[PDB]
């Protein structure tokens, strides 16, 4: 009696099971999978790390209110302070990576909300200012925190009304991008496959993220009588088929 | 090819119109499914909405302005818009933007058609046959300081001369640096805490000047110039959300404060038809 | 009949005739049938 | 030389015209292809994907709220929701089918409008879909609306319900432009039994509604789109 | 191919010539049915007749008018014809319309041809170089409001720029939602006690503008625009009663109040030659 | 570049002229054909069919009674009708036959031209219709008509009589248009005997007239029509 | 030959060629032979 | 006369385009080659040749 | 296709596709292998 339900992924040492999943999803129909010589254009061998940088790891807890109105990472990113995967990511020029993207949520069949979890492929953000104003570096690499939505507007960060996706497109829309929903009635995790989405073979991990992976509450989160009003959410998330190359001195990056 | 099979009563345990849409997935339901249904064909292959058609033709990108007027004392010729330039782009004019923005990557051949029409404002005892000279000024070459510079020799750059009133057409390869366009970048030039953020530090390819190879006449005369692009041999990858909000920017997703509601708000109940 | 030597020069491709939503539409791991239980 | 004779029309620009024209870069060796994931041929593909709705256009602002639909405990016969059928407009206009749509000027083929549950688990009910094609009025009541296409969902473990909305019509396509003789029908939802909550759950459920294409779909007379604008040219 | 043949004295039981036209069949009595007939062949196809040649010339179909003038300070482009549009019918020139309306239902390609020339009714010193834009505006397509609207950017809406004093060409496939045109329609939009009767709801195909992309000079000039249409790859069905009186609306069937007779009167007898 | 010489007439637009031209809508896939019937080819097929012809003009306004033929009893010798063929003109002009043959300069063939009596069941009568081709006078008695190609129509169970005006020229080509040199002829009816009544019948009969054209008929040189004409563009 | 790749885009169709006034000269049910009594 | 239609670009000139001309000297008669040491056929081949680097500017 | 006679009137040769950088990067009279000793 095997379910769409029940899962175990397994990456490197670390192993994730869900009883309550809803499938899983492969970004485009694609596994990730290592750069081919006929793609190639570096010239250097490149480095793979294999289990010790493709495996999973915890971000932060986030915490659901009545009143959160979502979250944004980015990656890589989220992972910039993890383990070898990080360190690997400032000392070398160059790399390219996918991911496993798992994101839980358990409440109680007297609960009721709905998350969608999707993953964006180059998602640029607009700034609040609007005209033609710039959003800094260090706001869109938040790293592990993440950029927290429900949060005010700070002078060079980006805008943040859930209902633009950050970018000047309508929240609905944001289906046609891989995703998946945490509808607290049917599941309690969702999982999403990132493969190398990018134009160019391999590319610089600190200059550029790839893609950001977003939870936003649709509809609100609702407590059963007198229970306490919030729900935490954890997002754990595991590189894959990761490549370094032209390593050297370790990049110092703004702030 | 049929659009829709015969199909009749049913009473099954398998139920096709349940589904779980947290999934992520959009089952593909059809009519057949949930009612019956007689013989139907397509009689319809689609071809219209065909990547390749839909950016397939030929949208403006950009209106310039330039005019023939005695240079005799003037210090900056670019200001006097002697000769003007412009920094090319796609970003600029939004009816095309938008769709080329439904997808992350684009990659296809450009064609090009540059329409230039001519203007007297005031007093001139006819119209004068002017030519213009679109020359292509790559990054890193010598930008044009005056309207009758060493640089309009164009040895290297390409460009064209034609009459004013006329079109000009001419082909681009895939100039990106990469194997694809990108219509969206979510990073920087460089690890630098106040350097620019978008493509605007992607989309780096030069720009086109515009002059008037006749000297003056008499009186003044203001020709606008408009680009038009056509994609062909087309490829696009990862579509994404329309665009709703207004733009502000080229190059930036940035999007007005105080916008009006995009989304048309009931003349009534949420039980309204 | 191409009058020019490169290929940018040339004319509309014409239709791709590929056309296969399900990397879109089905971008699931495990395989789901129209009928049977999407969660089984 | 060649005796020729030009044809009216020499000279012209006709921004739709496919031919060849010389390279300004002849020579030149573009970058390679490489392979990236998620290759769109044509848009027919990608509004095959669906979608969510902003049936309650109800508030003052777009909202995150105006994809929630509300449905309340212990009514009967009720009517949850209603919309016509101009996809090209109304709750339709900024859905990505719609907004595919409005690039076209004709349109014709079946949706696929679905409809999924998010109210507590241990909650219950059963709501009526149900489609009227043109001809008629929106359906005022059950007993109206259940006269037409329709389906009986019954909410439970499988959260969403699909229901088509089975191309109907005389003529074999219809305007994406809001025109009359071109309607497309309505579409409303009702209550079957009722809304049922488990004890010590009190509030709202809310409804999610998704919309999208059946591969029976089909589009052309390509157009521009009311959908955007701008009074100036954006500049850097 | 033979027209009539050898056909001699007759005294039969068969009489050919006599019928019952209450039948409602216009029996096929020839020549040689009632007077002795020589041999004679046709030496006639009839092409000239036929449907695809009846339908398949060039005929005008809409005259308008735009204007090249100073922009500033008008309120109503639209009004002070800084551009203009047609809402495309093709029952507002009579020649045509009868033509067309000698069947109910027809369907062909069109192949259209525009013809714009200029005039300066008052003080010019010289004749100037405009380009005119005809842009097809589709139903549900953003109709231009001033003369210089991002809408003629026409992304996707097709259009034409072309010399004023030249011509413009192009064709278009049948366009009809049905599998015809419908030349009439006894019906309406839907069963509403006000509502609009006639092709009038059926034949929405939009409107096409026109512009004259060059700014202003110092006089004004005055450009007419002539589109002429011609079918080809014609299918009719359903004949009719040719129209017998004049032409009130573009659409309607309607006929002036206290026509004249259309009917010839005799000057004398019904004996008369 | 290929060397080319533009000839006289370079720029012209004869709107006679059949080019090709580029699709202003490239890739648009047309609406399917279905089956209509009725489908016409050449208008050279339905002039074959007969209309009714306002042989009684005599009326100060166009009526029914343009169409009906009066017939008298008890008179002899008499002449019914008569008119010239000028089939563009006259009462010829509004029928069907002359409406089209006014689309076109040059006409050629045999015409079919029939009389149905309408006159009570129980009533007799014998008429002589009379085609005198070119070169004389209308016939002014019967002596004279009958001198021609005509036809003596016994009335009874078979209500039409069709006699046929055999195409009879010099020339193989006739005007639409009146002129002389390319006069048709006459056409005239008159009394056999005479129509005879029942008892308690009082009153008149009518005779229906029709023309249509033979398989014979050629028609050539399109041109347009006296028969239809506005003086300002129609608006809606 | 055809220089575009649209079938809107072709000249004139050239004559039917088909020709058949029957269905507009003799729609009736019972077909009726030329010399035979109309009515019988 | 062969029908033929005028497309945009007609008339300009396109400093990059490669077309065919007619000859100003018709049945001239250039001269021999003859063997000449050093052809070179691609710039590509010469920036293969390293020459020095003015890496002190200093001065 | 060539329309005129001489041969200076017709368009550009398309690339030679030789290219030898050695006569003028290895012009040395003894042959030296890459990996041994330049000067031996
Ligand atoms: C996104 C995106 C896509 C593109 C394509 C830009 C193509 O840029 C050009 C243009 C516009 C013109 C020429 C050009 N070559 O010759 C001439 C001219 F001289 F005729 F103008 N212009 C060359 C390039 C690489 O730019 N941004
Ligand atoms: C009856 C009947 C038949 C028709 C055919 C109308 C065709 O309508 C058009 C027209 C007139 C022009 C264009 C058109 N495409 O491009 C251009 C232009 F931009 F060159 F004008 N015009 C497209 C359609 C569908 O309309 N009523």
């Amino acid at each position: 009696g095997y379910s769409d339900r029940v899962q175990q992924i397994t990456l490197g040492n670390s192993t994730i099971t869900t009883q309550e999943a809803a499938n899983a999803v492969v970004c485009y129909a694609e596994w990730p999978e290592y750069l081919p010589d006929v793609d190639a254009s570096d010239v250097n061998k490149t480095s793979k790390p294999d289990t010790s940088v493709c495996r999973f790891y915890t971000l932060d807890s986030k915490t659901w209110t009545t009143g959160s109105k979502g979250w944004c990472w980015k990656l890589p990113d989220a992972l910039k302070d993890m383990g070898v995967f990080g360190q690997n990511m400032f000392f070398h020029s160059l790399g390219r990576s996918g991911y496993t993207v798992h994101v839980q949520c358990n409440a109680t069949k007297f609960h009721s909300g709905c998350l969608l979890v999707v993953v964006i492929p180059e998602h640029q953000l607009a700034s609040h200012e609007g005209g033609n104003v710039s959003v800094k570096y260090t706001f869109t690499h938040p790293g592990e925190r993440g950029i927290d939505l429900s949060s005010a507007n700070e002078v060079g960060g980006p805008v943040k009304d859930v209902l633009y996706n950050m970018n000047g497109t309508l929240l609905g829309n944001l289906l046609i991008f891989p995703h998946q929903f945490i509808n607290l009635r049917t599941n309690n995790t969702a999982t999403i496959v990132i493969p190398y989405i990018n134009s160019v073979p391999i590319d610089s991990m600190t200059r550029h993220n790839n893609v950001s992976l977003m939870v936003i509450p649709i509809a609100p989160l609702t407590v059963p009588t007198g229970a306490t009003p919030s729900l935490p959410i954890t997002v754990t998330i595991a590189p894959m088929c990761t490549e370094f190359s032209g390593i050297r001195s370790k990049s110092i990056v703004p702030q | 090819t049929v659009a829709s099979i015969s199909s009749g009563p049913k009473h099954t345990q398998k139920v096709p119109i349940l589904t779980a849409n947290e999934t992520g997935a959009t089952m593909p339901v059809l009519p057949s499914d949930s009612i019956e249904t007689r013989t139907t064909y397509m009689h319809f292959n689609g071809s219209e909405t065909d990547v390749e058609c839909f950016l397939g033709r030929a949208a403006c990108v950009h209106v310039t302005e330039i005019q023939n007027k005695d240079a005799t004392g003037i210090d900056n010729h670019r200001e006097a818009k002697l000769f003007n330039d412009w920094k090319i782009n796609l970003s600029s004019l939004v009816q095309l933007r938008k769709k080329l923005e439904l997808f992350t990557y684009v990659r296809f051949d450009s064609e090009y058609t540059i329409l230039a029409t001519a203007s007297q404002p005031d007093s001139a005892n006819y119209s004068s046959n002017l030519v213009v000279q679109a020359m292509y000024v790559p990054p890193g070459a010598p930008n044009p300081k005056e309207w009758d510079d060493y640089t309009w020799q164009s040895a290297s750059n390409p460009s064209v001369f034609f009459k004013v009133g006329d079109t000009s057409r001419f082909s681009v390869p895939y100039v990106g640096l990469a194997s694809a366009y990108n219509c969206f970048y979510d990073g920087y030039s460089h690890d630098d805490a106040e350097t620019q953020y978008g493509i605007t530090v992607l989309n780096h390819m030069g720009s086109m000047a515009f002059r008037i190879v006749n000297e003056h006449d008499e009186h003044k005369t203001l020709v606008k110039i408009r680009v038009y692009h056509r994609a062909k041999h087309v490829e696009a990858w990862i579509p994404r959300a329309p665009r709703a909000l207004p733009y502000t920017s080229i190059g930036r997703t940035n999007y007005p404060k105080n916008t009006e509601p995009v989304i048309k708000k009931r003349k009534g109940d949420i039980k309204s038809y | 009949i191409n009058y020019y030597k490169d290929a940018a020069s040339t004319s509309s491709a014409g239709q791709s005739l590929s056309m296969d939503p399900s990397k879109f539409t089905e971008p699931v791991k495990d395989l789901m049938l129209k009928g049977a239980p999407a969660l089984n | 030389g060649l005796p020729t004779t030009t044809l009216p029309g020499s000279g012209q620009f006709l921004t739709t015209d496919d031919r060849q024209s010389p390279s300004a870069l002849p020579n030149y060796e573009p970058t390679p292809r490489i392979h990236i994931p998620g290759k769109v041929h044509n848009l027919l593909e990608i509004i095959q994907v669906d979608t969510l709705i902003p049936m309650n256009n109800t508030h003052t602002k777009d909202e995150v709220n105006s994809y929630l639909i509300p449905l309340n405990a212990n009514r009967q016969n009720e009517q949850v929701f209603g919309t016509n059928l101009f996809i090209g407009d109304g709750v339709f206009k900024t859905t990505l089918l719609g907004e595919i749509v409005q690039y076209y000027t004709h349109w014709s083929g079946s949706l696929r409008f679905s409809l999924m549950y998010t109210g507590p688990a241990l909650s219950s009910a059963k709501l009526i879909l149900a489609y009227t094609p043109p001809g008629a009025r929106g359906p005022q009541d059950r007993r109206e609306a259940m006269l037409g296409t329709h389906v009986v969902w019954d909410i439970g473990l499988q959260s969403t319900i699909v229901m088509t909305i089975p191309w109907t019509s005389g003529v074999q396509f219809r305007y994406t432009d809001p025109d009359t003789y071109t309607s497309a029908g309505f579409l409303s939802c009702w209550y079957q039994t009722s809304l049922i909550l488990p004890p010590e759950t009190t509030g709202q459920v809310y409804l999610l509604s998704f919309i999208s294409a059946c591969p029976d779909f089909k589009l052309r007379l390509m157009k521009d789109t009311q959908t955007i604008s701008q009074t100036v040219a954006l500049t850097e």
